[PDB]
Order: C-alpha cells, then structure tokens, then sequence
C-alpha cells in the first residue's frame, strides 16, 4: 500500500485524509449500528416491547448516517481512483520520451505497454472496488468483535479470534497462489507480446510457413498461457472455498456459542436471539474480501509495472539554451566514444563541422554512422567525450532546446496511424499551410497526392504499412524538412526512391530555403552530390575526410568504396 | 444475437446444467437458515439441549454440503470455460493465418491483440457466472419471499420495497451504461494503437513534438474523459445498489415495520424470526445480477465481435486444381474498391532467368510480389506456379515453391539462429551458419556477445543494413525454386551489396529469381528488365534494348547518374 499512497497528487492528499476519516466513520457507524440491535431485539422479545422505540430511533439515525457516509466515501474513492490513474498515466507518458533508449529492452517495452494498457476502468476503481471493502472489512469485524466483549466475554473473544483465523486463512490463500499467479502473469504477458508480433510481422511469418498454431510462436505462447491459466485456477479456487467455508464455519460457530451460553444460563434468551441475528453483521464484511484476491494481485501487478516505468533511468540533461538559436550551429565531436552494452561503436571519433555547410558521411554497413546522427540529435549520449552544438555541450542543453536544434530523417521511416498530412505536420504543427505545401513539394510528396485518391488524407496504417516503401520515405523527408531546426540529419533518405525521385529529393535536401548545418548518410554516390565535406567511417573511426573530388583524386578507401 | 448466440452454442448443455445445479445449490444454501429459524424458535420455547443440537448439526452439514456443491460447480465451470477460451483462441489464430493481409493493415496489431486476448477474456463472465448469478438471483429471492409472505404478508411487503428500488437502480444503471459499453472496446483499440505507436515510434516522438505534443498525450486525456464520464454514474449507481441490498438495510426495513407490529397487538414476536434470519440472506444474491448485467453486455458484444472475425472471407484453397515457372495472366489487383494498383499485368518468370522489375516508386512492384505470395487474391486474371494456380495450391505447397524478401527486415523476437531459421526451425546450426555466410552476416554475428543465440527483439536490434541481411540469409536457408527479392540490399553499402549479390547469383543459377531494385546499376545483367509504371508494364527488354528504345528506363538511367 505504501507504493499506492505516494502516487496520489500532492493537491489530492487533502481528499486522501478526508477519505480516511469517512472510512473510519463508516466502520464506526456500522459497528454501532450492529450494537444498537442487541438492546433493540432484547427489548422487543421482552415483556415491555415499548422500549424498542428508543433503540429503533438510534438505529435509523445511525443507518441514515451510514448511507450518507458510504455515498460520500464512494465519491472520494472514485475521485482518488482517477486522480491516481490520470496522474500516473500522465507521468508515464511524460517520462518515457526522456527515458534512456537502452531501457526499452523487449521485456521493458512489454511492461511499459502493459502499464500503459492499464488505463481502463479496472485500475480506475483501485480504491472503490478493492481498498474500501478491504479496509471496511478489516476494522468492522474486529469492531463488532470488541463490541461483543460487553455482552459476553467468551463470545467477544471468539469473534476477535475469528478475525485472526479468517485473515490468516486469507494470507494462506495468497501465499499458495502467489507462485502460480507469477507464472500466469508472465505467460499471459508473453502471449500479448507474441500476438503483437504475429499481427505485425505477418508477411515474414506466412512466407516462412510459421503461422499455424501447431508451429507458430504465438501458438506456443497460447499453449503455455493455457497451462499457466488452468494451473492458477487449480491453486486459487481451493483457496477461495476454504475461506468462504471457514467464514460460514465461524459464523455458525458463534451462533452455536450464543445458543450454548443460553443453555448454561450465562446469556438471556432474548439477548441470545438478538446475537444470533446480529452476528450476520460479522460475516457481511468478510464476504466481500473472499473474491478480491484476484483483484488484489492484478492491482498489485499493475502498480508494480507503473512504478517500474517511473523508476526508469531518465536521460541526462541540463538547462543551457543554445547560443545560435537562429543561425546554423557548428557541430563537432571532442573524443566522442559510445558503446551499446559491451560492443564498442565509436572510439576516438573527433571532427568539426562548419556552420551552415553540408557534410556527407559514408562507409560500410555496421560502421556506426547512424550512431553519429543519433548522438548529434541527442537520442544517444557518449560514454566519454562530448558533442558540442556551437560550443554548447548537448548533455547540458535544455531538452526543449535539445530537440528544437535538430531534425532527423530516420533510416527506417516510421509514420503514425493517421492521415498523410498529420504525419507531415508533426514536424511543426504550428507551421503555415504554405510551409506545409512547400515542404511536401520539396520532398516530392506532391507526386503521392496526385496519384492517391484521398490526396493528403490517406489513412496510413501502423507505421507506414498502408504506403509503399518510397511513399513513407518521402513523407518522412517532408516531415523533417518542415521542422525549422538549424540542423538537418539525413540517414539514408533515398534508399527506397527511384532515380527520378532520388535526384529531385537530393536537390531539395541540399537546396532548401533556410540555412542549416546538414549531415548526410547515404550508400549511393548520387545521394551525396556536391557535398562540401565527406567523412569515411569504417571501424567506428573517421578513416579519411575531405571534398569528394579530392578523395576521388586521392584514390583512398573512398575511391574503392564505389568501385564494385 | 445471431452471431453472439452462434459462438457460444457448444456451451449449451454445460450452461443449462449450471443453471439447474445452481437452483439446487441455492435451495441447499437457504436450508440452514430455515433450520436456524426453527432453532431460534425453539430457544423461546426452551426445548431440551439435545433437540437444539440436532438442528444445529443438520444445519452445519447443509452448510458443508452447500459449500461442497457450490465449489464443485465453480471449479467445474471455470475449467469448462477456460478450455473454451483456449479452443476459441486457437480458432482465431487459425483464422488469422488464412485471411488476406489487407485485414491486418487496416486494423493493426493493436486490434488483433484486442481480438485474440481481450475479447476472449471478456467472455469469462458471460459463461462462468452469468447463468449461476441469474438463477441464484431469482431462485433465492423468490424462494425466500414466498416463504416470508406465508409467514407475515405485512412485513413481507415492507421487505419488498427495497426489492423494487433495487430493480429500478439496476435498470437505469444498465440502460445508461449500455451506450458506453458499446463504445468501450473501440476506445481500448485506439488507446492500444497509440500505446503501440508511442512506444515503437519513439525516435519520432523524441525529436518531433517531444513529450508534450505527442498524439498519445492528446488521446490519453480524451480516453480518461470517456472513462470518467462512463464510470462516474456507473459507480454512483453501484454504491446505491449495494446500500439498498445490504443486510443492514433489509434488517432496518424489517424492524421499521416489525417494531410497530410487535409493540402493538398485531404481530407475535415469534413471527419476526423468519424475517430476521432469512430476510437478510438474499441481499448478496440480488446484487450478483446488478453487478453482472454490465458484464453480460461486454461478453455479448465480445462474442458478437469475435464471431464476426470468424465469418470473414478467407484465402480459401480451391478444389479445381515448367518446374519453377511463375506466370501472371492478365493480373489486376485493388487494395481498396475502385483503386487499381495493378492493371492487366502479364509476366512470365521462367527457371534459370533473373527478371528485373524496376519503375517509379509506388508503381506496384512490391504488391506484385505480394500477389505472387498470395497475401492477397488477384481481383482478375490468375497467377500460376508450375501450371498450378496459387488459389488451388495450399499454403505449404505455395510457400515451399516460392521464397521471399519483403523490403522490411521483419525480425521475430527470438535468437539470431531462429530469425535465420524461421522457414525451417529444425534447421541444423551448421546449415544456419552457411546461410549467414552467404548473406555476409556470419562475421557480424560471431562478434555479438552470445553468438547466434543472441535475442533480436526491440532494444537489442542490429543496424539497418544488417537486419536486412538476416532476412536474405533466411531466404537462402529456405532455398525455394522461386525467389522474389523485394529490394534486398537497399540499405547495404556497395561492398556488401556486391558480395551478397554474388552469393545469390551463385545460389540461384538454375532457379527463378524476381529481383526488384531502384539501383539500376545492379540490374544491367538481368535477362529481362520489366518496367512497371502505374501498375502496368510499359516496356520489357534487356538493358541495352531499353537504353536504345529511350523510354522510362532511359529516363531513370539518365537521372540515376544525376
Ligand atoms: N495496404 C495498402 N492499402 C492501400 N494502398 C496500399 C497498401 N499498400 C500499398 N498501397 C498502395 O500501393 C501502391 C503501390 O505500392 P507498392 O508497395 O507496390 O509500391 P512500390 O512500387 O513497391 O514502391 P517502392 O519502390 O517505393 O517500394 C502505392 O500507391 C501504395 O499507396
Ligand atoms: N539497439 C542496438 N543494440 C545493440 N547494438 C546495436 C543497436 N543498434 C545498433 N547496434 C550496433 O551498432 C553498430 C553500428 O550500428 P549503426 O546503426 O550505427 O550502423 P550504421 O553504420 O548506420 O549501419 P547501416 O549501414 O546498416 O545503416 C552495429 O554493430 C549494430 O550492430
Ligand atoms: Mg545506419
Ligand atoms: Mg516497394
């Protein structure tokens, strides 16, 4: 519960304190409501039943007060339930973009997707459905138990012992199925991961004949999910029957004690009949707890996944604003080193790029030339050394100022499910429509609008799957050209474009109106035409650099690179 | 619902048995309270201790018997309705492997997750608890109220007041929440879509827009607005129902009309004993259907939504019913109605010949490979592999004869060995290494920390030019007579591209190869270059013949040198 309370907003803690008072008031009235029956019924079965009128008055007063508190405790429980939900989901949504890229391992992405997937109403009522019946049935059966000490000590002590064994039985039910519910959650989570892969990589699986359940990886995930699913019920339902039966055994036991005390003469017959009736109030709270064990574990699991995201390592940052806010910054590396895990990517990479000029990066695949554009954009950060944008270390840059200083054309262009214009507008949603058409026209996206029926309203699929390979590449280029950032990083933006569109896009990238410091990566010589400078990177180090004509005349590795 | 009732038809007999056994169980559960009424009535009469104890023991045994029979049903009924989900989920995964891939692209992986896992889970209440709760919620209140009405009609009507109020709350709660429950699965799919897009397209979110301007934040706030507007009156009515049907509410209402009747000479106090013991017992049973009718609505919609997918048209294998030959005979295809992507394409691929399919981006050269794969059925014409139509060929006979590289390095979440061995998972580790060496990626994989066992899920991927070489190695390992390379070596540098091209030419000397490429300098050696513009083949011929003809290919070639 300690992880639960800390997730509430600071402004909402006033409602948390008020909720606890009404939760104590509600139990106290309900226990008092049970106490007022024993004088009532004992007076009712007596020779002077007129005394019942007084004790009926306090029961109605406590009953109405119980209704008022219970409706208000639900409203505070509802408000607190969504206050935690809206706060945590907004915190996770604002945290994940700043979380380090290495954090998104296949398992971590599953918990992050599951944690985001808990936005439904099942977690919204984590207070009303789970805490309120649980707290009400932890304090009230004991409150009735202590109240019975003033009517019969053996019966009152038995009631307190009943709370001990009933909660003890609940603990044993949880301990039994804790191991099974751990396996159930993992196998149920892995099934979700494989369904996503099944529907996302369907083309690769089908051609590989890996889609039948008898051989698919999702088929194995379902089979394992079923085995853990059944195994949970086998170790869960015996927990619930033992608790449910022990509740009825306890109740009939106390009703037996009330009768037995009557036989021995320690308890009046009217008071015994009153206690037999009132003791149903002892089992009423414990009845709710019986079926909340599945709810308690699922709620505990989601709150663990939520807290896992909020414990994720945020990327380092500073508060320095970029000095060249408008002009083109000078990009440079100062002994920048970087490594994914253990494999060394960059070792002793150092170059200085002039402001406003266009520079090309070339080299064999796996060299580490997408990593260079990642470090400049701030997606990655060096293990040692520092990247400077106009003499300002990127690690010290304000993250708002860090993203505004770079625009990237990613190697694998990803588009979001939506219209074509929406994906172009994410580069600069405040852009004038003239700027949007200028960017689309420059990136040759106007060709798509002529061909496609809807024009700039075609509903792209997940990723760019409802567009061709070159169509989503030109939407990516238009997205990057629209952003007014003074640095443009181009990571193989002409891979899936024919010679007609590649030649036009290359002109647009290197001849857009505003000034920028342009870095280009490409595996085609026509994609780095008339570039001012070149950077050849083979082993994660810049082997040679200079102008294209100088390198071709020199006859180094650059000349052999395009020889074939 | 025709589709809702048709899905859950196999569970007719198990569900009817659940209803009948619950009628017996609820009567067994009410039995000890009737004995307690007699036991309490004997205490007033001061009967002997032995007589009271016998009523105590027969009441305890019925509590035990009712709990055993109650637990026997729930354990049985959850196993029957957990195996149904496994049967149902296996049917869906079998169904999805037979639908055209236009189904997958227009819905995505977020809706398929909703279908297989969430919707099949939403059926749980409709079959496990719906009939037991509906039968116990009518057997026990009617059984008690018939008993109590015979005892005293005056207090029975007073106890009947909260029954009517509860029904009014139950009805208004159900109809008001009815419209929202219909919209609920739609929002879950859309929110599931953003969560997948937000987590997958993270480099886009970081650089463009950032955390604040992301569409995930916008739709997340919109979704919580839907939940608040949905769950606020829903939970507001649920608490009121719980208060009306609480044991303390009936007990107060009994005593409101009980005390004036006992105090006045209008009711002996013995006649209150049935009400105090039985009147409060059926409050928790009426509440079962109040909280369930919402769960039935989600189940019935989920059953309707599941059955609709199972009725979708499939890629049916026809009964109509040179080696390595593929023939397109006036093929024409439309991804959407009235949007022709391919138009009257006639193309014959023969063994031992490399066909080079070039043209403008978005012309249709990837969808032609898709049609050959039979991810979609041609709208007109026919595609025949070795004289057998692909529509007559089963999936095994088709994909054993044709192998593919799909322009996307769709790596599965698994080891490097398994991504290369996706076609034949039981391929030997030496066979996997030989395929990888032909793709020029064995040297890379040996440098990874765990070798070929290294996992290639999100966050442990390879470079863009290396995840493609894995799929090239996969196709090499599959080694089908017909190969369709959809822009392999797009992200490869010239050195690796030349090496893998040499390996593929060595491998497929006596095989059909359809190479798709925008880099025309690797196409000059193709036996026939097929130029595809706007989905129609505008010119066919060798490299020199196309250059002499001076058409679209000459335009692309001249523009290539820039
Ligand atoms: N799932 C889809 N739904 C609707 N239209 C689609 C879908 N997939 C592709 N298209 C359309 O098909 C047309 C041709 O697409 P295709 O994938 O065949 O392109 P291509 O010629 O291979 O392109 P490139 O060389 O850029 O990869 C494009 O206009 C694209 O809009
Ligand atoms: N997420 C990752 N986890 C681990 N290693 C990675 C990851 N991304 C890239 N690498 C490794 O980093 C090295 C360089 O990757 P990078 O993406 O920078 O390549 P690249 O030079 O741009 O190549 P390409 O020509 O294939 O696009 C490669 O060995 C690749 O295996
Ligand atoms: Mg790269
Ligand atoms: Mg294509």
């Amino acid at each position: 519960i300690r992880t639960l309370l800390r997730l509430v907003p600071a402004e909402k803690r006033g409602a948390v304190a008020g909720y606890a008072v009404l939760t104590l008031l509600s139990v106290l009235l309900r226990a008092v409501g049970a106490v007022l029956l024993i004088p009532l019924l004992a007076a009712l079965f007596s020779d002077t039943p007129s005394d019942a009128w007084l004790w009926l008055g306090w029961l109605t007063a406590v009953t109405l007060a119980g209704w008022v508190t219970d409706t208000n405790t639900a409203r505070l429980g509802f408000d607190l339930g969504f206050a935690v939900l809206s706060r945590t989901q907004h915190d996770m949504a604002d945290r994940l973009p700043n979380v380090a890229m290495s954090w998104f391992t296949p398992d971590n992405t599953a918990t992050a997707r599951q944690a985001i997937a808990a936005t439904g109403p099942e977690l919204a009522g984590l207070v009303v459905n789970l805490l309120t019946p649980l707290i009400g049935a932890a304090l009230l059966p004991a409150a009735i138990g202590v109240a019975l000490l003033f009517v019969s000590v053996p019966l009152g002590l038995a009631a307190l012992a009943g709370v001990a064994v009933l909660f003890g039985a609940l603990a044993l039910s949880g301990r039994l199925s804790r191991a099974a519910d751990k396996v159930a959650g993992e196998t149920n989570s892995a099934f979700t991961e494989r369904i996503i892969e099944f529907a996302r990589t369907q083309q690769a699986l089908r051609a590989a004949r890996r889609v039948e359940p008898a051989r698919s990886q999702v088929g194995s995930a379902l089979a394992a999910q079923h085995g853990a699913g059944l195994r949970l019920l086998t170790m869960q339902i015996p927990g619930q029957v033992l608790f449910s039966l022990a509740g009825q055994v306890a109740l009939i036991g106390f009703r037996g004690m009330a009768v037995w005390l009557t036989v021995r003469g320690q308890l009046g017959v009217p008071e015994a009949i009153a206690l037999i009736v009132v003791l149903v109030r002892y089992l009423e709270p414990f009845a709710a707890i019986a079926d909340l064990a599945p709810a308690l574990e699922t709620t505990r699991a989601t709150l663990n996944r939520i807290q896992a995201v909020l414990d994720a390592p945020t990327l380092p940052a500073g508060r320095r604003r970029l000095d060249r806010t408008g002009a083109a910054p000078s990009i440079e590396f100062d002994d920048v080193r970087f490594s994914y895990g253990d494999e060394v990517v960059l070792d002793g990479v150092s170059f200085t790029l002039r402001p406003g000029n266009t520079t090309a990066i070339v080299g064999p695949s796996g060299s580490g030339k997408t990593t260079i554009l990642s470090l400049i954009a701030g997606l990655q950060q060096p293990a040692s050394g520092r990247v400077l944008l106009d003499g300002v270390d990127v690690t010290t840059l304000d993250p708002e100022a860090r993203r505004a200083a770079v625009s990237v054309v990613f190697q694998h262009p990803y588009l979001f499910d939506g219209t074509l214009r929406d994906n172009v507008l994410v580069g600069d949603p405040e852009a004038d429509p003239d700027d949007v058409t200028a960017a689309m026209r420059l990136a040759r996206v106007d060709e798509l609008l002529d061909r496609l029926p809807d024009g700039d309203a075609t509903v792209v699929g997940e990723g760019g799957t409802a567009l061709s390979g070159g169509e989503r590449q030109r939407v990516s280029i238009a997205r990057a050209l629209l952003k007014p950032a003074p640095v443009l990083l181009v990571d193989q933006a002409t891979s899936a474009l024919d010679n007609a569109n590649e030649a036009a896009v290359v002109d647009a990238l290197t001849a857009d109106p505003r000034p920028r410091t342009r870095v280009i990566v490409a595996h085609r010589l026509a994609s780095i035409r008339h570039a001012d400078r070149v950077l050849f990177v083979e082993a994660g180090r810049v082997v040679e650099d200079g102008a294209i004509d100088e390198l071709l005349a020199a006859g180094g590795r650059f000349a052999q690179f395009w020889a074939q | 619902a025709e589709a809702g009732s048709r899905l859950l038809a196999p569970l007719k007999k198990p569900l009817i048995v659940s209803g009948v056994l619950q009628a017996l169980i609820t009567l067994i559960e009410l039995a000890p309270f009737v004995l307690l009424v007699e036991l309490a009535r004997l205490l007033l009469g001061g009967a002997e201790a032995e007589r009271l104890w016998t009523l105590g023991l027969t009441a305890v045994s019925l509590i035990g018997l009712g709990a055993v029979l109650a637990a026997a049903m729930t354990l049985w009924l959850h196993r029957v309705d957990a195996r149904f989900a496994h049967e149902l989920r296996g049917r869906l995964l079998t169904k999805l492997s037979r639908l055209p891939l236009g189904w997958f692209t227009r819905r995505g992986s977020a809706s398929t997750k909703q279908l297989v896992q969430d919707d099949t889970l939403a059926l749980h209440y409709l079959i496990t608890h719906a009939i037991p709760d509906a039968v116990a919620a009518v057997v026990a209140p009617v059984a008690v109220l018939v008993y109590l009405f015979v005892a005293d009609w005056r207090v029975a009507l007073v106890l009947f007041i909260p029954v009517l109020v509860y029904l009014v709350l139950m009805s208004v709660m159900t109809i008001q929440s009815g419209s929202k429950i219909a919209q609920a699965p739609r929002w879950a799919e859309r929110m599931g879509g953003e969560a997948g897009a937000f987590l997958e397209g993270q480099p886009v979110i970081r650089i463009f827009g950032g955390a604040a301007a992301s569409r995930f934040r916008r739709r997340l706030d919109d979704y919580i607005d839907f939940l608040v507007s949905w769950q606020r009156p829903f939970v507001g009515k649920k608490t009121l129902m719980d208060l009306v049907t609480r044991p303390a509410t009936f007990l107060w209402i009994i005593l409101v009309a009980g005390v004036p009747l006992v105090v006045t000479g209008r009711m002996d106090p013995v006649n209150l004993l049935p009400f105090l013991l039985l009147g409060t017992t059926f409050g928790a049973r009426l509440l079962g259907i109040g909280y369930g009718l919402s769960g039935i609505q989600t189940g019935m919609l989920a059953a309707r939504r599941i059955q609709t997918v199972l009725d979708e048209p499939e890629l049916v294998v026809r009964d109509r019913t040179r080696p390595g030959t593929v023939e397109l005979d006036r093929v024409s295809f439309e991804y959407r109605p009235g949007v022709p992507v391919i138009r009257d394409v006639t193309l014959t691929l023969r063994p031992g010949t490399v066909t080079a399919l070039v043209g403008p981006s978005g012309s249709g050269k990837s969808t032609l490979a898709a049609l050959v794969a039979r991810f979609h059925d041609v709208t007109q014409g026919a595609i025949r592999v070795d004289g057998r139509d692909i529509r007559t060929l089963t999936a095994d006979e088709l994909y054993r004869r044709v192998g593919f590289v799909l322009q996307d390095a769709q790596l599965v979440h698994g080891s490097v060995a398994e991504n290369i061995a996706l076609a034949e998972p039981d391929a030997g580790l030496e066979r996997i290494r030989t395929a990888a060496r032909d793709a020029q990626i064995h040297d890379r994989i040996t440098r990874m920390p765990d070798g070929y066992d290294s996992v290639l899920g999100a966050g442990s991927a390879l470079s863009g030019g290396e995840r493609q070489r894995v799929t090239i190695a996969r196709a090499i390992l599959a080694d089908t007579p017909v190969l369709v390379l959809d822009q392999a070596t797009a992200f490869a540098d010239p050195e690796s591209e030349y090496l893998v091209q040499q390996a593929i030419n060595r491998l497929t000397r006596d095989r059909t190869v359809l190479v798709i490429a925008h880099r025309l300098h690797t196409i000059t050696h193709a036996d026939q270059i097929v130029v595809l513009d706007d989905g129609r083949i505008v010119e066919v011929g060798t490299h020199d013949e196309l250059l002499a003809a001076g058409g679209r290919y000459r335009g692309l070639w001249d523009s290539g040198r820039y």
